[PDB]
Formats: C-alpha cells, structure tokens, sequence
C-alpha cells in the first residue's frame, strides 16, 4: 500500500506536468494559427484593392 | 474584407464622377480637332487635297 500510494502521487504529479507541457504546445499553435490568419488578412485585402 | 471592399466601393464612387468630369471636359476639346479629321477623310475617299 505504501508503494501504491507513492506511485499514485508520482503518476498524479507527472500527469499535471504533462497537462502543462501539452497546453504549452496548445497556446503555441494557437498564436501560430492567429498569425497565419492575420497574414491571410493583408493578402485578401490587396486582392480586392487591386 | 468588408472594410476593404466597402472603401474601394467609396473609391469607385469618387473615381466615377471624377473620370466623367474628365470626359465631358475633353468632349469640348476634341471638337476642335474634328475638322482636320474630316478633311483628311474626304481627301482619302476622293484622292485629292480638297
């Protein structure tokens, strides 16, 4: 039971760390997608200006 | 998008009347040059300067 409890707390803390590592890539790809959209903005504007 | 296309519609609203002003301004100018064109057309149809 000692081993099971320590394994539970270890897996719990690793799960939280992995949650953080994952939301990291989440927000990174989110800012990248926003950047791509703002980039499409100027070209879609110029395509109408011209 | 909608900003760009509505403001280029505004630029069209301006350019239409501007170019129409240019057109009816040159309409009175071209009338001075009709005589020479008429004379040369008649000369080419007939074959003499008159």
């Amino acid at each position: 039971l000692a081993e099971a409890s320590q394994a539970h707390t270890k897996a719990l803390e690793d799960a939280k760390s992995e949650a953080h590592r994952v939301v990291e890539e989440a927000r990174t790809d989110a800012e990248r997608i926003a950047e791509q959209l703002e980039a499409q903005a100027d070209v879609e504007a110029e395509r109408i200006k011209m | 998008r909608v900003r760009a296309e509505q403001q280029v519609a505004s630029t069209l609203q301006t350019a239409h009347e501007q170019l129409k002003r240019e057109r009816d301004a040159v309409e009175l100018d071209l009338r001075a040059h009709v005589g020479t064109m008429s004379a040369t057309l008649a000369s080419r149809i007939l074959g003499v300067d008159l």
